[PDB]
C-alpha cells in the first residue's frame, strides 16, 4: 500500500510522474475476482471434494496445526498454494493493468 | 562563433550510451547543426532521435562520436552546416571543426603543414644508426 | 582547561559543564568519541538509563531477602538472586519448558516501553525535540512544582544515588557468585568464605572457571 | 502514460529514469541507508553499516567453516569473521591514502579526513556486531541451529 | 610513506620502547605464572579433532601445540586486537602510531633525555630505551647460556619469582 | 599520442583526409605533385590509430605513416 | 623434527601477512601521482 | 508540539485532532506507511465487528436460541464454529457479510476520493445523532467502545483457549 485509491502522500512511479496503484481496489478486487471462481468444487484427491481456494485454506489450517513442522513433499499444500498463488498474480496483474489503465 | 549554450537540442528519449562522469569532470564535445526540417535521425550513441527544425545541439563524450553524427547528417540530410566543439569543465569552449571555416579536405591558404617529411619513406634512417642518440629516424 | 575532578589533567572537551551530573571526570574523553552534537545527550541518557534500572535492581535484591510475595517460594524453592532468573527461565516455554512466564511476560511488557522511548531517544539525538536527557514525564505526584523535568538539586540526586546503585548492585551481584548469600545474609556475615550457602551455577558459567586454576579458590 | 525518461532531464547523459532507479520508494531507501542519510558525520555512517555488516558475517563462517562440526565453531567463526574485518578494514586503510589528497574539511565521505573517519567507524561497528552476533548465538538455542531445535 | 613517522623516529623510538617496557613486564609474569603451575592444564596437547590441523606442530610425539602455548598465543591475541583498534580509531588524547604528514617532529633526545622525576614523554623515552636493551640482552643470554628464558628471568632476578 | 608523418610521394588525392574518424588530417598547398597539395597532420593529438587513413592511401607504400606510441584518454577511444 | 613450532609460526607469516603486506605497499607505490 | 499520550513523543503529524479518538498515539509512526482516512475506516469496522464479538461471546454463555442446543452440546464458543460450519450457519453469515462488503468497496473508494468520511454509511434510523452535540459523543464513545471491544474478544477467545469455559464462566469459577 504504496499508495491508495486518494491523493495522500506525493507518489511518483518514477522520477516525475505520480502514479495512483490501487493496492487496496486492485488488491482486494483481484484476491475476490480469483477467489469466487476458485471455490467451484471437485472430486479430485488433491482438492478432495472442495474448491482450489476452499482447500488451499484447509490445508493452511493443516500444516498450521503441526506448526514447526514443515508440509512434506507429497503434501497437497505445495501444489494447492502454488496454483492458488499463481492465479491470484495472474488477476492481480491483469486487475492492475484493466483498472490503472482503462481507468473504467 | 561561441557556442550558443541555449541552442534547443534534438528531441530524445534518453538512453544508457551518453556521456558518464568523466564527461563533467574531463572534457565534453557539443556538435551543432541546422536542419530544414523535422525529422529523424540515429544517435551514435544508441537509439534514434528527432532533429528540430532550425538549430540543433548535442553533448557527446568523444570527438569520434560527433564526427560519426556529423558524416551522417551530410550524407543523408545533406547538412554541412555542422560545428564541433570541445568544452572543458572550467566552462572553456574549443572550436574544433570545420578548424578554419573550410573542410579539412578542401585545401586553404594560411594551412601550415604538420608532419611532412621530405623524402620517401624507404629512405628513414636505420634504428642502429640513432641508437643512444636523440636524432629522429626520418632522416 | 583543568578537570575539577582530576586537578591536574585537562578539562573533557565536549563535557559542557551545564550539565547535571557533572565533576569533569571524562579521562578517557568518550564523550568526544563520536563528533555529533547529539552524543553527549545519548550518553547522558544512557547513564540515567543505567542507574533507574540499577536503583531497583539493588532495593529489589534487599527486598527479596526481606521477604516475598505469597507463593513465590513454593514455586521457586529456595533459590535467591540471580539464580530466580535462571530458575523461572527453566520453568518457561521457549527458554525451558513450564507453565510459568514472568521472565518472558517482564520483558514484553519492558520491550513496549523501550521501543517507545526508543524513537524518543532518536528524535532527541538528530535535535528534532527539545526534551533532555532522561525527561520522559513522569511526575504523578506533584514534586517539581509544575515541571517533570524537576529541579537541578534533585537531578543531581537522582545521578548519584544512580551511579551509587550501579556500584552496588554490581558487588551485590559479584558477591551472591561466591558467597551465594545474598545482599542481608553477606552483610551479616562480615568475615565470609568461612561460611558459603550454596548456589546454583549461572546460565553464563564459563566465566566462573579461572577461580580454581589462576585465582586462589577460598570459597 | 510513460515510465521511463530521460535522467535528472537530461537526455544525454548515460543514465535513465526507471522505476528502480528513481521511483518514490527507491528514493525514500537510499536517501534514508547510512551512506546517504544526512545529519550523519561520517564516522556515524561507518558505524551503522559497520555494525550491519559485522553482525551478518559471523553466520557462515560458523555454520560453513571447517571447525562448523566442532564445539569450537563459534569461537571460529567469530575468529574468522574478525579476521576478514581486519582485511577489509586494510582494504579501507589503503583506499583512502590513494584515493583522497589531504584538506581541511571533515565533513564529507569523500574527503581523506573523512574516509578515516569511515574506517574507524567500520572497524569499531564491525567488531561490535560481530560480538553482538556472537553473544546472541552462543546463548539462544535457536540460533545455533537454524530453528532445528523446535522439531 | 615515511614521511608518516615511520623509519627510525622519535615517534617509532617511542611506540617500539612501550612495546617492549609491555614485554619485559610480560616475560617476568609469564616465567612466574609458569612456576607456581598457574596456567591451566598447560602440559596437555589441543587435540586436532577438536581444534584443526592448525594445532599440529609435527613434533616427533603427539604432533600437536601444548595448551600452555596456546594460552599465551591468545593472551597476545587479545593486546593485538586493542591495538589494531587503537591504530584506526585512537583515543582523541592518545598519541598515533602515523603521523598526519604535516607534523613537526619532535626533537631527537640525543645521549640524554633532561631528567624528569615525574611521569612525562623524557622518562618514558628513559625507559622504553632501556627495556629495548633489556629485551636484547635476556635473550641473547638465553641463547649464549642455553637456558630458556624464563630460567634467565628467573636467574637475573634472583629466584624472586620462583 | 600517436605519431603521424606524411611523406613526399604524396600524390594529393585527399583520401586520407576524408577517411579520418577524427580530422586529424587536412589538405595544404604544395608544388611537389600534380595535385598542387600533400596531406598534412597537424591535430595528431586526437589520432585514435584507426589507421584508415593507412588503408585510403594509394602510394605504393604508404604516403601516410601512423605511429602508435604513448596512449592517453583520446588516443585509446575511452567514452570514460 | 627439530625446532618443530618453525613451521607453524612461519608458514602463516610467510604464505598470508608477507604477500598481504606486498599487496598492500605495492598497491599504494603504483597508485601515487609522486 | 508534543504527543498528548506519550508526552517524550513528537506529535504525529499525519494525526489532527478533530479525528474521533484522537489521542496522539502513533509512536511507530504507522500514519506515515498509509493514507490516514484508510486507517481510519479500518479502526472502525475492526471496532464494530470486534464490539458484535464481545458481546456475543457474553450472551451466548447467557442463553442460547431455541433448538440451538441440540446441534452443539458442549462447545462454547471458538468450537461452535467448526460444527456450524458444516451446519452452514457460519457460511449463510459469511455470505451476507461479504454481500454487503462489496457495497463497502464501492464506499471506501468515496472516502479515498474524498467525498464520504470515513466509517459513515449514514445508518441512523432512529435519529440518535439529530442534536449534533450527541453526535460528537456518539461519535467518540463507538471509536472508545470499540478499541475496548477489540482487546476484550482477544482477552477472552485466548481465556476461552485455556479455561475452556468462556467469559462468564471463568469469571464465576477459576
Ligand atoms: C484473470 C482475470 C482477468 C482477466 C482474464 C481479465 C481480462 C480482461 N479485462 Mg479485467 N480485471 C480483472 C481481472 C481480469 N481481467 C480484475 C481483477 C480487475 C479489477 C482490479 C479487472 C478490471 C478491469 C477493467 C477496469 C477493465 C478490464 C478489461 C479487461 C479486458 C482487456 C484488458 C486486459 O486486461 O487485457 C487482458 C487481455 C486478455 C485477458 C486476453 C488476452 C489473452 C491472453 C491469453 C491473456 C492471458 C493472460 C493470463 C494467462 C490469463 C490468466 C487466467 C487465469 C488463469 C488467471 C480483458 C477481457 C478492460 C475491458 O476490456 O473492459 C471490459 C477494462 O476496462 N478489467
Ligand atoms: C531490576 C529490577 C528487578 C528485577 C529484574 C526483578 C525481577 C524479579 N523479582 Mg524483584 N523487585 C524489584 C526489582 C526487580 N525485580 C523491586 C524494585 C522490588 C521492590 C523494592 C522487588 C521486589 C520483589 C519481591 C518482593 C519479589 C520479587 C520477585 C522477583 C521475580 C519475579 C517477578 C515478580 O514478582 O516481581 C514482583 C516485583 C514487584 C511487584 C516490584 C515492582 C516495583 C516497581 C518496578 C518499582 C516502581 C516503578 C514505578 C513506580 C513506575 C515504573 C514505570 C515508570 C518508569 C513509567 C523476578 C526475577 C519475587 C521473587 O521471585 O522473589 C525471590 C518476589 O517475591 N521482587
Ligand atoms: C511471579 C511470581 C509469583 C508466583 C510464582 C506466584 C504463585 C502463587 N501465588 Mg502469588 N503473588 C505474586 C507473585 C507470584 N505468585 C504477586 C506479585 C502478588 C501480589 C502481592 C501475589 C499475591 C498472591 C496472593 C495474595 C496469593 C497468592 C497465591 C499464589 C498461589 C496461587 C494459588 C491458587 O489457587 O492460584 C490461583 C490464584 C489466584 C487466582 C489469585 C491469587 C501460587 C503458588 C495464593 C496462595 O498462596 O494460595 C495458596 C494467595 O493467597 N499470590
Ligand atoms: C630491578 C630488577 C632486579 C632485581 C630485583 C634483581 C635482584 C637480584 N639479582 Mg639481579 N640483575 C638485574 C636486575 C635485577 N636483579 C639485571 C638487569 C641483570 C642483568 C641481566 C641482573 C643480573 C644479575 C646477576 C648476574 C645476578 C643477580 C642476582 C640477583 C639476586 C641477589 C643479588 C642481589 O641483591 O642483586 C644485586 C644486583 C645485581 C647483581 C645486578 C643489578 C637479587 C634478588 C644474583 C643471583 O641471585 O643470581 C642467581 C646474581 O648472581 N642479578
Ligand atoms: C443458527 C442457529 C440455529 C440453529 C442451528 C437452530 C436449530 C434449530 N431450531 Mg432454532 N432458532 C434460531 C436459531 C437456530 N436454531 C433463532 C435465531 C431463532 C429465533 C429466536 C430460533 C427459533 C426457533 C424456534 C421457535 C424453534 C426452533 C427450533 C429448532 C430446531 C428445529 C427442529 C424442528 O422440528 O423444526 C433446530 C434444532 C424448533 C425446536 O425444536 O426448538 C424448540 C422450534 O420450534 N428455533
Ligand atoms: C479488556 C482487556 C482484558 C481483560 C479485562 C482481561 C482479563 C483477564 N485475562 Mg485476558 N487478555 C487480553 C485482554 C484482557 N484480558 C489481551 C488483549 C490478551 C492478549 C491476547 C489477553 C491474554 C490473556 C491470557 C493469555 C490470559 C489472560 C488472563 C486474564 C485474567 C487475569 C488477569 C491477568 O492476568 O492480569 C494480570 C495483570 C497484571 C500482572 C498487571 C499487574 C482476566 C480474567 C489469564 C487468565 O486467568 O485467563 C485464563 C491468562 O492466562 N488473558
Ligand atoms: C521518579 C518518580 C517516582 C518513583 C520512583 C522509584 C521506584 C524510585 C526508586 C528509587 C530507588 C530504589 C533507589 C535505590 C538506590 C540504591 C542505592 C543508592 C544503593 C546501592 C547499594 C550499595 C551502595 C551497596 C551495597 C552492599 C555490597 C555491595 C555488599 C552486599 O552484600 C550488601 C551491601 C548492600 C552492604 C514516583 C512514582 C515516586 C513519582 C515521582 O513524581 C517521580
Ligand atoms: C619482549 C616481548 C615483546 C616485544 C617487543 C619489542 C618492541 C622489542 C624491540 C626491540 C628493539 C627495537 C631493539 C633495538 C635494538 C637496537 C640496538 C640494540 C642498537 C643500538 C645502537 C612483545 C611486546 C611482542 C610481548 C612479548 O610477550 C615479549
Ligand atoms: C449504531 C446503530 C444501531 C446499532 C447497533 C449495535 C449492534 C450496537 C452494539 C454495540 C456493542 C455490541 C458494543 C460492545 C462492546 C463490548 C465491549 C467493549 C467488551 C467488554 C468486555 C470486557 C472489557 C471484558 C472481559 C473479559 C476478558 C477479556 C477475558 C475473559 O475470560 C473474562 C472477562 C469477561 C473479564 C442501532 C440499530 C442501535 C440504531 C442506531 O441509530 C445506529
Ligand atoms: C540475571 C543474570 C546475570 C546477571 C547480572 C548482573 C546484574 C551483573 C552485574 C554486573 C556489574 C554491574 C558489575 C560491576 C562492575 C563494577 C566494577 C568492576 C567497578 C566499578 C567502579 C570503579 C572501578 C571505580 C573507579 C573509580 C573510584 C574508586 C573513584 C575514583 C574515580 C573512579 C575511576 C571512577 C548473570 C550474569 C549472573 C547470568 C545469569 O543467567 C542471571
Ligand atoms: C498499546 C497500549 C497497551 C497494550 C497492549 C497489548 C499488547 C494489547 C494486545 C492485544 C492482542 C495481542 C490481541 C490479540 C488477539 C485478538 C484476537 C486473537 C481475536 C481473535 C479471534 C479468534 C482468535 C478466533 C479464532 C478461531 C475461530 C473461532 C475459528 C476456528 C479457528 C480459531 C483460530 C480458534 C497498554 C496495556 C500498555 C495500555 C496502553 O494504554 C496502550
Ligand atoms: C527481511 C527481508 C524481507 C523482504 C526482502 C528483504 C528486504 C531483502 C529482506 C531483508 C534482508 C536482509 C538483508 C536483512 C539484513 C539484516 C541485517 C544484516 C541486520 C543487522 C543487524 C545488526 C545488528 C542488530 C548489530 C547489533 C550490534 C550491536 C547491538 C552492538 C554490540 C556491542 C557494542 C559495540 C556495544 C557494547 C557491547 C557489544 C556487544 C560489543
Amino acid at each position: 500500500l504504496s499508495v491508495v485509491a486518494q491523493s495522500k502522500s506525493d507518489f511518483e512511479i518514477s522520477d516525475g510522474t505520480p502514479y495512483t496503484l490501487n493496492v487496496p481496489l486492485v488488491g482486494a478486487a483481484s484476491f475476490i475476482g480469483w477467489v469466487v471462481p476458485t471455490l467451484l468444487p471437485s472430486q479430485i484427491a488433491l482438492y478432495g471434494g472442495k474448491g482450489l481456494s476452499t482447500a488451499f485454506f484447509a490445508s493452511i489450517g493443516t500444516n498450521l496445526a503441526k506448526f514447526p513442522a514443515p508440509p512434506g513433499m507429497t503434501d497437497p499444500f505445495w501444489l494447492l498454494c502454488f496454483i492458488w498463488h499463481s492465479g491470484l498474480f495472474a488477476t492481480m496483474i491483469l486487475g492492475s493493468i484493466g483498472y490503472n489503465g482503462y481507468a473504467g | 562563433e561561441t557556442l550558443n549554450l541555449q541552442i534547443p537540442s534534438p528531441t530524445f528519449e534518453g538512453s544508457t550510451g551518453g556521456w558518464l562522469r568523466a564527461a563533467e569532470v574531463e572534457e565534453k564535445y557539443a556538435i551543432t547543426w541546422t536542419s530544414p526540417k523535422e525529422q529523424v535521425f540515429e544517435m551514435p550513441t544508441g537509439g534514434a532521435a528527432i532533429m528540430r527544425q532550425g538549430e540543433n545541439l548535442l553533448y557527446l563524450a568523444r570527438k569520434e562520436q560527433c564526427l560519426a553524427l556529423a558524416t551522417q547528417v551530410k550524407n543523408s540530410f545533406k547538412i554541412t552546416d555542422y560545428k564541433v566543439y570541445r568544452i572543458f569543465p572550467s566552462g572553456e569552449v574549443q572550436y574544433l571543426h570545420p578548424k578554419d571555416g573550410v573542410f579539412p579536405e578542401k585545401v586553404n591558404a594560411g594551412r601550415v603543414g604538420v608532419g611532412n617529411v621530405s623524402h620517401s619513406i624507404g629512405k628513414n634512417l636505420n634504428p642502429a644508426q640513432i641508437k643512444f642518440t636523440s636524432k629522429s629516424f626520418n632522416g | 582547561a583543568k578537570s575539577k575532578a582530576i586537578p591536574f589533567l585537562d578539562a573533557p572537551p565536549a563535557l559542557s559543564e551545564s550539565m547535571p551530573g557533572y565533576v569533569g571526570f571524562d579521562p578517557l574523553w568518550v564523550s568526544s568519541m563520536l563528533p555529533d552534537a547529539g552524543y553527549v545527550k545519548f550518553l547522558q541518557e544512557a547513564e540515567i538509563k543505567h542507574g533507574r534500572v540499577a536503583m531497583l535492581a539493588a532495593a529489589g535484591a534487599i527486598v527479596q531477602d526481606i521477604f516475598t510475595f505469597p507463593g513465590v517460594k513454593s514455586v521457586i524453592g529456595d533459590v535467591k538472586m540471580t539464580s530466580v532468573h535462571d530458575k523461572f527461565l527453566s520453568m518457561e516455554a521457549g527458554s525451558g519448558k513450564g507453565d510459568m512466564a514472568a521472565m518472558h511476560q517482564l520483558l514484553l511488557w519492558l520491550g513496549l516501553l523501550e521501543i517507545a522511548t526508543s524513537v524518543a531517544i532518536i528524535q532527541s539525538f538528530k535535535g528534532e525535540t527539545s526534551r533532555g536527557p532522561g525527561e520522559f514525564g513522569f511526575d504523578p505526584l506533584n514534586f517539581g512544582k509544575g515541571n517533570s523535568a524537576g529541579s537541578d538539586s534533585y537531578k543531581l540526586k537522582e545521578i548519584k544515588n544512580g551511579r551509587l546503585a550501579m556500584i552496588g548492585i554490581g558487588g551485590m551481584v559479584h558477591h551472591y557468585l561466591l558467597t551465594g548469600k545474598g545482599p542481608l545474609q553477606f552483610l551479616g556475615g562480615i568475615p565470609n568464605y568461612k561460611s558459603c550457602v550454596s548456589h546454583p551455577d549461572s546460565l553464563l558459567p564459563w566465566l566462573f572457571k579461572a577461580v580454581g586454576p589462576v585465582l586462589p579458590k577460598i570459597c | 502514460s510513460q515510465f521511463i525518461k530521460p535522467y535528472n532531464d537530461d537526455p544525454f547523459v548515460g543514465n535513465l529514469a526507471t522505476p528502480v532507479s528513481t521511483s518514490s520508494f527507491t528514493k525514500s531507501l537510499l536517501s534514508n541507508l547510512p551512506a546517504y542519510r544526512a545529519g550523519l558525520s561520517p564516522l556515524l555512517r561507518g558505524v551503522e553499516i559497520g555494525l550491519t555488516h559485522g553482525y551478518f558475517l559471523v553466520g557462515p563462517f560458523y555454520k560453513l567453516g571447517p571447525l562448523r562440526n566442532s564445539d569450537v565453531a563459534l569461537l571460529s567463526g567469530f575468529f574468522s569473521a574478525l579476521g576478514l574485518i581486519v582485511i577489509l578494514v586494510a582494504c579501507l586503510t589503503i583506499y583512502g591514502v590513494v584515493s583522497f589528497e589531504e584538506t581541511e574539511a571533515k565533513d564529507q565521505l569523500q574527503t581523506a579526513k573523512g574516509w578515516r573517519q569511515f574506517t574507524s567507524g567500520w572497524l569499531v561497528g564491525s567488531v561490535g556486531g560481530a560480538s553482538f552476533a556472537y553473544i546472541l548465538i552462543s546463548n539462544i538455542p535457536f540460533l545455533q541451529t537454524a530453528g532445528m531445535s523446535m522439531l | 610513506f615515511g614521511g608518516r613517522g615511520l623509519g627510525v623516529t622519535v615517534n617509532a623510538e617511542r611506540w617500539n620502547g612501550r612495546h617492549a617496557m609491555f614485554g619485559i613486564f610480560a616475560m617476568v609474569m609469564t616465567s612466574y605464572m609458569k612456576g607456581h603451575g598457574l596456567i591451566p592444564d598447560a602440559d596437555k596437547v589441543l587435540d586436532i579433532a577438536q581444534w584443526g590441523p592448525l594445532a599440529a606442530v609435527w613434533d616427533g610425539a603427539g604432533n600437536g601445540i601444548s595448551n600452555e602455548r596456546a594460552i599465551i598465543l591468545i593472551a597476545h591475541v587479545h593486546v593485538l586486537v586493542v591495538s589494531v583498534i587503537a591504530a584506526i580509531a585512537p583515543f582523541g588524547f592518545q598519541d598515533t602510531l602515523v603521523k598526519e604528514k604535516g607534523y613537526t617532529p619532535e626533537s631527537p633526545a640525543g645521549l640524554i633525555p633532561p631528567f624528569k622525576t615525574g611521569l612525562t614523554a623524557e622518562a618514558e623515552l628513559i625507559n622504553g630505551r632501556l627495556a629495548m636493551l633489556g629485551v636484547i640482552s635476556i635473550v641473547t643470554a638465553s641463547l649464549f647460556t642455553g637456558t630458556s628464558v624464563v630460567d634467565t628471568i628467573n636467574l637475573g632476578m634472583g629466584k624472586i619469582l620462583y | 599520442s600517436h605519431s603521424v608523418k606524411v611523406y613526399d610521394t604524396c600524390i594529393g588525392c585527399t583520401q586520407c583526409v576524408r577517411a579520418c574518424p577524427c580530422d586529424v588530417l587536412e589538405m595544404v598547398s604544395w608544388d611537389g605533385c600534380k595535385a598542387g597539395q600533400i596531406a598534412s597532420a597537424p591535430r595528431t593529438e586526437d589520432c585514435i590509430g584507426c589507421k584508415r587513413c593507412e588503408t585510403a592511401c594509394p602510394t605504393d607504400f604508404l604516403s601516410v605513416r601512423v605511429y602508435l606510441g604513448g596512449e592517453t584518454t583520446r588516443s585509446m577511444g575511452l567514452a570514460y | 623434527m627439530t625446532a618443530a613450532y618453525l613451521p607453524s609460526i612461519l608458514v602463516p607469516i610467510i604464505g598470508l601477512i608477507f604477500p598481504g603486506l606486498v599487496m598492500a605497499f605495492a598497491f599504494i607505490y603504483i597508485e601515487q601521482d609522486e | 508540539a508534543m504527543s498528548e499520550s506519550v508526552p517524550f513523543l513528537k506529535k504525529p503529524e499525519a494525526l489532527d485532532s478533530s479525528m474521533a479518538g484522537y489521542a496522539g498515539f502513533d509512536p511507530l509512526g504507522l500514519s506515515s506507511i498509509a493514507d490516514i482516512k484508510f486507517l481510519q475506516e479500518s479502526e472502525i469496522k475492526h471496532c464494530r465487528i470486534a464490539m458484535l464479538a464481545a458481546a456475543g461471546s457474553i450472551a451466548q454463555d447467557i442463553f442460547t436460541f431455541p433448538g440451538v442446543s441440540k446441534v452443539v452440546g458442549t462447545a462454547k464458543m471458538t468450537g461452535v464454529h467448526d460444527v456450524l460450519v458444516k451446519q452452514g450457519a457460519m457460511g449463510q453469515i459469511l455470505l451476507w457479510t461479504s454481500f454487503l462488503e462489496v457495497f463497502g468497496t464501492i464506499a471506501l473508494l468515496e472516502t479515498l476520493d474524498g467525498k464520504r468520511a470515513p466509517g459513515d454509511f449514514k445508518f441512523d434510523p432512529l435519529g440518535f445523532s439529530k442534536n449534533a452535540e450527541t453526535a460528537k459523543r456518539y461519535q467518540l464513545s463507538e471509536i472508545k467502545n470499540g478499541r475496548l471491544a477489540m482487546l476484550a474478544t482477544g482477552g477472552m477467545v485466548h481465556g476461552y483457549f485455556i479455561t475452556g469455559k468462556g467469559p462468564l464462566e471463568l469469571l464465576t469459577n477459576f
